Formats: C-alpha cells, structure tokens, sequence
RNA sequence: UAGGUAGUAGGUUUAUUAAGAGUUAAACCUAGCCAACGAUCCAUAAUCGAUAAUGAAAGUUAGAACGAUCACGUUGACUCUGAAAUAUAGUCAAUAUCUAUAAGAUACAGCAGUGAGGAAUAUUGGACAAUGAUCGAAAGAUUGAUCCAGUUACUUAUUAGGAUGAUAUAUAAAUAUAUAUAUAUAAAUUGAUUAAAAAUAAAAUCCAUAAAUAAUUAAAAUAAUGAUAUUAAUUACCAUAUAUUUUUAUAUGGAUAUAUUUUAAUAGUCCUGACUAAUAUUUGUGCCAGCAGUCGCGGUAACACAAAGAGGGCG
RNA sequence: UAUAUAAAUAAUAAAUGAAAAUGAAAGUAUUCCACCUGAAGAGUACGUUAGCAAUAAUGAAACUCAAAACAAUAGACG
RNA sequence: UAUAAUUAUUAUAUUACAGGCGUUACAUUGUUGUCUUUAGUUCGUGCUGCAAAGUUUUAGAUUAAGUUCAUAAACGAACA
C-alpha cells in the first residue's frame, strides 16, 4: 500500500485550526515555527538549542527522538522549555530521562536513523607540530610515527604537508583574525584526539579485501590435519595476510623500507635544441608491437562511457 | 545539471546537504524512512528517492547510472582476532552512493568549504579552487589518493559565515539596540538596586557557557575592592551615574552614507561600526560569526584532512566501510541505502 | 523454526529443492552481495537474518507455494559445516576464515 | 527440389603458363563420383574484427561509424602493354543524352549540387597552413586525397546562480558589555477550516560569474609559410626588483583625482485505477464524446473520457 | 505337506506428481527411437507419391483473438 | 399592559408550490402466502489437504426434531 504523505512530524505538535481565512497557514508551515522558536529583530531564533555552536568541545546535534520534539531551551539556564495555553513558554511539567543520560556514541552520532556514521577527531595543534617535527626535524619514520600515535600512514603525511602549509601561510603573515576565529570556532565544535586512550586510536591493522578472499571456499581433510592462514594463503594464490599488512606499511613515503627506482632502465634521448627553437623533443624507446595507435579501436565518442580527462593546466581534455 | 526547483519543500520533507534552516527542520522531523506495507518496488522507489535527494541531487539519474559502480569497497582488520571479542557487522551496502565522494564538490562540502555542493559546484566553476595548485574550474574533477585542493579563504568565510545585512537592515537594528539599551540604562538609574542585584544573580548562574564571566569580574576588581575584602561582589552606586543615554537614530536623515552614520553610533558592544557591517569590503557579516544551525551538520570526514587556517584539505583515500562504521556520510539507514542499491543493479527494473 | 546460516549471512552451498511444482535454485553469495532473489524469498530472507544470497525461480511462481518451499529447504535442504564434519569422519576448513585468522 | 553428374570420377600422353591439376585444347582407356548428418535445383544476402547493441553467461542482432577482405564504376564479350587488367584503357555489343554529324562525345557508385523515390539524411563553402600523393636536378606546380568551416539536438559530454528569505508600520527619559525586547494599527493571492495545501515557492537582501569593451595572446610550423581565425587561454591596469607548490603580498616607473569598467539569468514533455512513482479536492458529458501496452473505464459515484487544483518521472 | 527360489494378480511404505493417482512404475538412474511448443484457420488448400475407387501418406501460409486446457473443491440441477 | 404599545388571528394578493387511487411490487420500507412444526443455517480454537476447502454437522441406532446416545480431530458456541 503506497500513497503520498504529507512529511508530518512524527512527534506531537499544535496543529492550527479555527482560522482567520486570510492567513492561508500549513501544520507544516507552524510546525517549524514551533521548532524554531520566535524570531528577534535581529533575525536570531535565540530559543532553539541549535542556534548556538558549541565550545566545550562535544558535538551537538540533532536529538528528535530523545527529546520529543522539544527543541526550545534558554539561551543562559540552557534548560528546556515548551509551549502552554497561554502561548508563552516556561519549565516543562516533568524532566526528560533520555536526555539526562546519553552514550558517547550517540554523542558523536550526528544523524539519528545513521548508526554507523560517526564524527573524526580533530588532532590538536600541539599533536600536528609534534608529529611534524618528528617526521622532519629528527627525522624518524612516518611507520613509527604512526604506531605510537595509532593514526594511519596517509593521515601522518597529511598532518605534515598541511603543517608545511600552514607555515608557509604563516611566515607571510598571510593568515588574517577572521581565520584564526574560524579556526577556534571550529576547534572546539568537534572532540579532540588523545593518542593515550585506546578507543580513540584508529586500528592500524586494516588491509583492503582482495576479490579472492571474498569468495568462500571449502576443504575436507583430515581432521588431525593442521590448516593454517599460510596453506590458506597456498590454496587461494595470494600473498599472507600478515605479508600483505607488511607490505603496505612500507609504500609511504617516509615509511622504511620505500625505493621507487624501477622505471630508471629505458633508453631516453632528449634532442639537441638550437637558438630561436620553440620546443625541444625527448625520445623514449618503445618496442614495435608496445607503442602507437591500435588501428579499427573502438569510438566512444558518441556513447555514454566517453572517456574525459584533464591535462596539466587543468583544461577538460576528452581523453 | 538539474534546475534547483522545490529543493527544501517541507510537504516532500526530502534532506540534502544543505546548512538551510529548512534542509535541517526536514532532517529533524523525518523520523526515519517509512518502509512497511509497501510492496518491494515501492521500497525501492521510495529508497532513490530519499538517497538521490541527499546524494547527488544535481547529477541526471542517467549521468548517475553511468557513474554507478556496482562494485563497493571494504577493508578487513586482521587484529579482529587479538581482540578476541563479538565483531559488528560490517555495513558493506553503505558505500553504494561512495562513488560520488571523489568528486570535488563532495570533496569540498565535506570539507566543510561550502554550505552545499550547489554551493560548491559555483565556487568551483568561478575559480576559486586549486587541486595540487592548478585551479580546476569543473566540478566533476575526480581526485586521488594523496591530492590537495584549497578554496579561497574569503570564500570559505562567505559560507560558513552569517550572512551580511544590507544597509537599512542594520541601520533598523543599531535604532532598536539603542533605544532597549536606553531603557537598560534608565532602568538602572531609576532603581539601581534592582538591577545591580539582578546582574549578579544572572551572574552566578552561568553553567561555563558565555564570556561574560571574566569580563564582569574585571569590571568589578577594576575599581571596586581593589585591597578590600568582605568575610567581593559588593554593590556600588558610582556605576549608574556613570551610564550615559544613548543619542536616538532618526532614520530619515542617516539613510544614504554610511560614514556618516557610522560615526554617531558608539555602543559598548559595538562602537563606531554599524550593525554587521564593520567593514562593508568583506562579503561576510563581520566580525566574523558561525552561520546559525551550523552545530548539526558539523561532521568530521576520516577519508579527508582539513586544516582550516589555510582552507586546505588532503584526500586521504576513498572512503571505506570499517566493521561497525561506513566512512560515508547519510542520514539514511544501512537498508536504505540496501533498496537504492538493489535499484540500481538493474537500472530500476 | 530455526534455520542454519553460514556466518549469520548466508546459506551453506547451493540449494535446488523442489516444492510441489515450485523449483527453488539457491545458490550462496559473497558478502555484500545483497539479496538479489524473488520477492517472496527476499522478505523470507529479511526477517530470517540471511543477507546475502541469488537464486531462481523455475516452472511455478505461485507465491504461497514459493514461501513455503524456501522455509522448507532452508531447514532441511542444506546441511551445517560441523554436521557433515561428525559424519563424515572429515574436517571441513573455511579458507576464507582461515587466511583472516591470527 | 529426391535423385544428380556426362569433362562427369579416375588413369596415360601431348599443348600454353614459372608451375600441379579434365583449369583450357586433342587422342585412348577404365565406370565411376555426389546423395536423407540433405545431393542437384531454387530464393536471399557483400563477408568479418581486438567494431557497435544486449545478457550473469553460452549466445543473439547490426555490418551505420573505425579497421580488414571481396566485387563493381550504365550492361556484356574480346585485345595490346605488364609480373599482374577481360583495366573507370581500348575494341565490339547494348541503353540514354548532347553537338561538332563524325568508326563523334558523355554516362555525378570523386566533391558540391538538381529531379524523382521515401517517414528520412547536409554547402553548387575556405586552404594546400599541417600529413600524405604526383611531376620536376632544383626553384616550385597540382591535389573536392586531406585539414577546416556551414546545415542537422542524429549521438555523447559540460554549462545553463549560490547564501538568505514568510509582512509593513508607530510607540517607547529627554560609557562595569544589556539582551528571551515588549506593545498597539493595517493588510494578507488560489483551495480549505486542519494533519489541505499551493508555499522558500514569490518578492526583497548579500555575494559571484557569463556576455560586452581594454591589454597580453601562445600552439597546431617552422628557416618561412595559419584556411580554421574576430583562435583558445590569462589579466579587469602594463611591466621590472624581493619572499614563495601554485596562489599572494611587499613596491617601483608608465595616464587620473586617499580608486583603479560594467553586469544579469523565464524548460519542455508524459503520467496520477492495477501491473507502475504519483490522496487535496472540484467541474462538464452520461454506453455519447471518447481513452486503452494488458486487465479494462464511460448507461448519473467516471480515482480511467475532457478539464481546474495538487502531485509523480525524464530533462 | 511343511521349507526356499521365480512369475502373475490385488492392497500398500518410500518416492513421484497439478492433483486424481502410479507403485517392478507414472520411483532411483543409464541408452536408443518417435513426437510437442497458445486457440481458430487445419490435418484444411496446393504440390507430390500410391490405389480400380472410396481414399492413405506428406503438408503450409493469409485473416481474427487474449484466449484456450487439465485435476480437484463447494453448490445448483437431473 | 400604562387613548397608545405589543402579540395572535382573519381577509386580499403574488415567487412559491400544494395535490395525484396516474405508471413502475421487475426501484423500495413495512407486512404476508408456500416449502413450514419443516430441521435445518453458521461461528471461535484445534487438526487434515500446498490450496480452494474439510472436520465438527458422523460409523450404527433413537427421536416429532443436527433431539439423545456409540465410535470418531475434534472441544465448544449462536439462530432454529
Ligand atoms: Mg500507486
Ligand atoms: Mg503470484
Ligand atoms: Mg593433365
Ligand atoms: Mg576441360
Ligand atoms: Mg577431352
Ligand atoms: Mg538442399
Ligand atoms: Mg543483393
Ligand atoms: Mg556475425
Ligand atoms: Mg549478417
Ligand atoms: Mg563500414
Ligand atoms: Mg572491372
Ligand atoms: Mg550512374
Ligand atoms: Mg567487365
Ligand atoms: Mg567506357
Ligand atoms: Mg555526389
Ligand atoms: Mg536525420
Ligand atoms: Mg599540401
Ligand atoms: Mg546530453
Ligand atoms: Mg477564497
Ligand atoms: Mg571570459
Ligand atoms: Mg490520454
Ligand atoms: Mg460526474
Ligand atoms: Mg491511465
Ligand atoms: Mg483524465
Ligand atoms: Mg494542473
Ligand atoms: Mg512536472
Ligand atoms: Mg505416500
Ligand atoms: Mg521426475
Ligand atoms: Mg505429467
Ligand atoms: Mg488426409
Ligand atoms: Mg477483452
Ligand atoms: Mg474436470
Ligand atoms: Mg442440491
Ligand atoms: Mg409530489
Ligand atoms: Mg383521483
Ligand atoms: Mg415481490
Ligand atoms: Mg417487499
Ligand atoms: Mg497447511
Ligand atoms: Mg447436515
């Protein structure tokens, strides 16, 4: 049974009812108005516990569920108020249990019907410049700044790069107050990331599936016999899961263990360039049968998989 | 693509990524996405519909199609076992619309550049964005593992900030602030008893929220009990002779120059600058203030690194699907997601 | 009832049971694969707790008669992993569990 | 289409060719050869891919476009050159048109274009600038090959504005920083009297960009040669000196009185009984007018015909 | 005239089946042959073959439709 | 009620219908005749068949009677 339905609000609200017929009013329309509270001269709906932003560094958002729907409280007390008879707004009858007590991970869950969907931690200023320093002044390993600190390999020369940025923006005295103010306002919205406690750290152990590993597969042996994650890795032909975990640790660019010397054996001649020359040539050696044009290829030009693309300057370059 | 018609209608109560008021009410009074006594097509009907209204509302449902990979990304934790310890599930069909978030529209709006990836789209395609230094002006622009991109910093501001008055919007506001701090002024010369007490009870009660605190303190230990103690917040009756009323705003005579009406506005809080416009060359309400209902949808994304005091991001990686945690973000539950995807598969049949 | 899954997802193999004039091919699937099953099968599946699984169905389509066939062959058509182990005299090893172990 | 074949199946010699071969010519023999797993005959068709469509796949379809192969250049036969032609050559035969009336010339399946046929497919365009081809010792000459542009939504892709936004008035003594500003007046479009809406939709406000005009103006091409071309692109003052992912700032000379051009945004089309997403109701006709892919709707309850409001897809 | 082996018949278990039911099969399997692909047109027209003849064998297409058909159930009717 | 005011009626008009034993028991309400003093008609939970359904409501008897027993997937209940 399907029908269009009008997206009323599941919790309770005043519905209008005898009305002035030049008002020309939807329950929708006050239902918002209920949500948001009166309107100021200044265009601030000061009422509803969203306006603000918080600073104590734990996210707020959205709660419908636990609080029915009662999105008013006041600005200072920042204690709940609803609608009466009278049209004003004052203490509720009762307190609300479920707002009282609220798990850390409904906390860092920002929409109600997503449970798997949780906020990162911002690393602190003091963290980024440690593991800047680390990574370049004592010149460590981004592996070992990555285990002691439980962020991943990619994060930590993230946090390096943007570090370098930052200080270069800084030693032009480029950054203004009105950035600085974005960036306190923004810091203390969303928790910070202690490296002291487990459950924040970040699983370092992580391996993309390979499509083999997906496929499920069977063995009758004998019952004695020992099957191990080696003769596993044997019968699938696929590196050791352990392997695999060693193996991506060493592709970052300060990780141990790193060299990207294979393509150093292919014979390049670069042309001789003369006075008033526009352009110069550089020759690489290709084996006949490797190089050129495929003659009779396919013509995507008019089908939907068109191949596009983007050349240095960042022109759309249909590829 | 598409033309923004009825984005944020409230009978359809659709959700984009949006920071508008009314994208956040419709968000807030959803309660979830009504799936029983609906025969399968009409669950994966309704299923797009929400889906492609949050994800990818601008892309044509053929360019999406196209786009659409049947094939999702998940990564496996080899220390599941050292754990030793019952495992969540890991939520594999939430990275059907993960496609998207390559793109630099997403790339920017998670990024908490633009208050939408409309808004997004326009700053990309007026030239205010660099991937590793070379400015791309086409949204589509994928990107890879590793990349940087920057927005301008003006830009950013403009978005996550509140919006500018106009010039008799603010002139209308710096009259009504005068003439209510007149009557705060009158009222406490009048009986300042009254009013002194009632600061100070408004004082005590302040549960760590507002500035004000540290302010009023230093108020009061600048000349009151400089080396005297009390066995202190002690009253004082110099302070209400020491208010001074406020010159009215006429309105008529001030409209059409800006200096000039600058100049004759002095309030304690905002002095010599008019309401939001303390400097008009800025596109921003200044000084700079988060936009209102910016606390529900302020999301840290895992597969991106943001560093705001230079509005520069890094794509980590493509976002993936943890046991427990999917590194997409929606407001849709993992069989939503499960019915748009198994809508997809067959293009809908 | 109760019905036997592999890893709390999926059916153990493949299934072709045959009810009255109803063909149920069943076969397994990989995870995240989704149910891409009729629809008198895919609710069986949702509210049974099974996620992934494909099949057909062959010769009649009678909905009842469908979901009283895939209620049936889910309880005795397929067979757990430790069952065929005992009476067997054989161990059955899951290579896909093994590999991902410590 | 149930029997077909008579150089037909085979053997021996001679003759042409570089060559074997009843491939062709001549002589003598043997009596064979194909055929119900489909001969002979008839009709139809250009064939294929690492090409296009589709499907989970085996497959199925097309043979437009890119490429490969075959045949033809109004129709049939023959001949010289050569290694190769039954040549878009020539001869001859056949057909149609034209003027020069002749063993005359042409045959738009080369480009552009015209008439007809058809539901349907384009300019009687620019340059040899690039890549090739021909002639020439070379200078160079030619090139409807080729490169470009024009018609066409035939196909694909990008763009075709973001943020904010439910009213306007009047009142408010005459700088320790307050704040839940509060009262009266008027109006309020379509449907309705509340889960019945149209509708943040509109207006209005803030900030941008396209387009225009100014400067630079690469690259396709170098020794020089640019049809495309009013080139793309960048700066919204030009350039020198400094720090420096790019970006930007510092500050100098060139023209002004403490600036440095202007500036917006009007989508169509189909459907709302079920298969099938679309509940906000109302009017007209009354087994008529009509709709319809299937079931079917209309004879006074039409959610189905024709419409208004509202809504759902694709764009 | 008690005991064992073969065959037929009749009633069944399991199995199969849309069910009625089959039950050395209409069950579990293997091999070979014939035939079917909606109804009506139609085993009709035309051709061919063979017969003294009646005829037998082979055997289409066009027009129309969303029908057509079997087992079993519950009534009504005789 | 204190010559006036109010009210109720009557008469004359007109928009306006009223009125009809006119047709339709083949549009109906209600009622009635015959099967009929006939013994039938159904529901809840349970069970059987994939299901429509079935069971109960019956082998055999008895009674004026699905009345009462006997066995029985049935155990009860409602109008008779
Ligand atoms: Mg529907
Ligand atoms: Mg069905
Ligand atoms: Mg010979
Ligand atoms: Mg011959
Ligand atoms: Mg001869
Ligand atoms: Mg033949
Ligand atoms: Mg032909
Ligand atoms: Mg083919
Ligand atoms: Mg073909
Ligand atoms: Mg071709
Ligand atoms: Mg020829
Ligand atoms: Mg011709
Ligand atoms: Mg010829
Ligand atoms: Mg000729
Ligand atoms: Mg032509
Ligand atoms: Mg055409
Ligand atoms: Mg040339
Ligand atoms: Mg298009
Ligand atoms: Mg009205
Ligand atoms: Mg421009
Ligand atoms: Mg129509
Ligand atoms: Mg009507
Ligand atoms: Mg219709
Ligand atoms: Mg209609
Ligand atoms: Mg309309
Ligand atoms: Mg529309
Ligand atoms: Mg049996
Ligand atoms: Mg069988
Ligand atoms: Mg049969
Ligand atoms: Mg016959
Ligand atoms: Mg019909
Ligand atoms: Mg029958
Ligand atoms: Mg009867
Ligand atoms: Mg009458
Ligand atoms: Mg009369
Ligand atoms: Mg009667
Ligand atoms: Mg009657
Ligand atoms: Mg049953
Ligand atoms: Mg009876």
């Amino acid at each position: 049974f399907s029908r269009r339905r009008i997206a009323y609000p599941f919790y309770p609200f005043k519905k209008l009812g005898r009305q002035h017929p030049k008002k020309h009013d939807t329950n929708l329309k006050t239902a918002m108005r209920q949500f948001l509270g009166p309107k100021n001269y200044k265009g601030e709906y000061v009422m509803n516990k969203y306006f603000t932003v918080p600073t104590n560094h734990v996210p707020n958002y959205i709660k419908p569920d636990l609080e029915r729907g009662q999105s008013l409280e006041h600005p200072v007390t920042k204690k709940p108020l609803q609608l009466r008879y009278d049209g004003t707004l004052g203490p509720p009858p009762v307190e609300n249990k479920r707002l009282q007590n609220i798990f850390k991970d409904r906390l860092l869950q920002p929409f109600p019907s997503n449970p798997h969907c949780k906020t990162n931690y911002v690393l602190s200023p003091q963290l980024k410049q440690s593991i800047f320093e680390e990574i370049t002044v004592e010149g460590l390993s981004a592996q070992q700044v990555s285990q002691k600190y439980g962020l991943k390999i990619p994060r930590v020369e993230a946090i390096v790069k943007l570090v370098s940025v930052e200080n270069s923006w800084n030693r032009r005295n480029r950054v203004s107050s009105d950035l600085k103010t974005m960036d306190e306002t923004l810091y203390r919205m969303f928790p910070v990331f202690d490296s002291d406690a487990s459950f924040k750290r970040e699983n370092l152990s992580e391996i993309p599936v390979p499509q083999k590993t997906l496929a499920s597969r069977f063995l009758t042996i004998a019952e004695s016999e020992p099957f191990g994650p080696v003769d596993a890795a044997h019968v699938l032909e696929l590196e050791p899961a352990v392997e695999t975990l060693r193996n991506l640790s060493t592709v970052g660019e300060h990780s141990s263990g790193h060299q990207q010397s294979t393509n150093k054996n292919t014979k390049v001649i670069y042309g001789e360039l003369v006075e008033g020359e526009r352009s110069q040539y550089k020759f690489t050696n290709a084996k006949v049968g490797k190089v050129g044009y495929r003659y009779g290829s396919g013509n995507r030009d008019n089908k939907k998989d068109r191949r596009i693309g983007f050349n240095k300057l960042g022109q759309m370059v249909y590829i | 693509p598409r033309k923004a018609n009825l984005l944020k209608s409230l009978a359809r109560g659709r959700v984009r990524t949006s920071f508008n008021k009314y994208n956040l009410f419709n968000l807030y009074k959803k309660g979830g996405v009504d799936l029983k006594s609906k025969s399968l097509y009409q669950q994966k009907w309704t299923a797009k519909q929400e889906t492609r209204a949050y994800h990818g509302e601008h892309l044509t449902e053929k360019r999406w199609q196209t786009v659409f990979k049947p094939k999702l990304d998940s990564v496996a934790q080899l220390d599941a076992s050292l754990r030793g310890g019952e495992i969540k599930e890991t939520p594999f069909l939430l990275q059907t619309f993960a496609v998207l978030e390559k793109r630099l529209d997403f790339a920017l709006f998670r990024a908490m550049f633009a208050s939408s990836v409309r808004q997004a789209r326009q700053f990309i395609l007026h030239g205010n964005v660099r991937v590793n230094g070379v400015k791309i002006k086409h949204p589509s622009y994928t990107l890879k593992p590793g990349d940087m991109f920057s927005v301008k910093p003006d830009k950013v501001l403009e978005a996550l900030g509140a919006k500018k008055p106009s010039f008799q919007e603010a002139l209308k506001i710096d009259k009504t602030q005068i003439v209510l701090w007149n009557k705060y002024v009158k009222e406490a010369k009048t009986e300042p008893k009254e009013v002194w007490e009632k600061k100070l009870e408004n004082f005590e009660k302040m549960s760590d929220s507002n500035p004000k605190k540290l302010q009023f303190q230093e108020f009061l230990r600048q000349y009151n009990k400089n080396l005297e103690s009390q066995q202190s917040l002690t009253f004082d009756p110099k302070w209400a002779k020491n208010l001074k009323y406020h010159d009215p705003i006429k309105l008529s005579e001030l409209e059409g120059d800006e200096p000039k009406a600058r100049k004759l506005i002095n309030l304690p809080w905002q002095k010599n600058y008019v309401y939001g416009r303390q400097d008009p060359k800025k596109p921003f309400f200044t000084p700079w203030k988060p936009r209102p209902f910016l606390s529900p949808f302020a999301i840290l994304p895992h597969h991106l690194e943001i560093s705001f005091k230079t509005c520069h991001a890094v794509y980590l990686r493509d976002p993936v699907a943890r046991p427990g945690q999917s590194e997409v973000i929606s407001p849709f539950d993992v069989p939503v997601h499960e019915r748009a995807y198994m809508y997809y598969l067959r293009n809908g049949k | 009832k109760e019905i036997p899954r592999y890893e709390n997802r999926t059916i153990y193999g493949d299934i072709d049971f045959r009810y009255h004039g109803v063909k149920l091919h069943l076969r397994s699937a990989k995870p995240g694969f989704g149910l891409r099953v009729n629809h008198v099968i895919f609710e069986i599946c949702e509210c049974a707790g099974i996620k992934d699984l494909s099949g057909k169905v062959y010769k009649s389509r009678n909905d009842m008669n469908i979901a009283k066939g895939t209620i049936e062959a889910f309880t005795k058509a397929q067979k757990t992993l430790d069952e065929v182990a005992l009476g067997r005299g054989k161990k059955l090893v899951d290579v896909r569990k093994v590999y991902y172990s410590s």
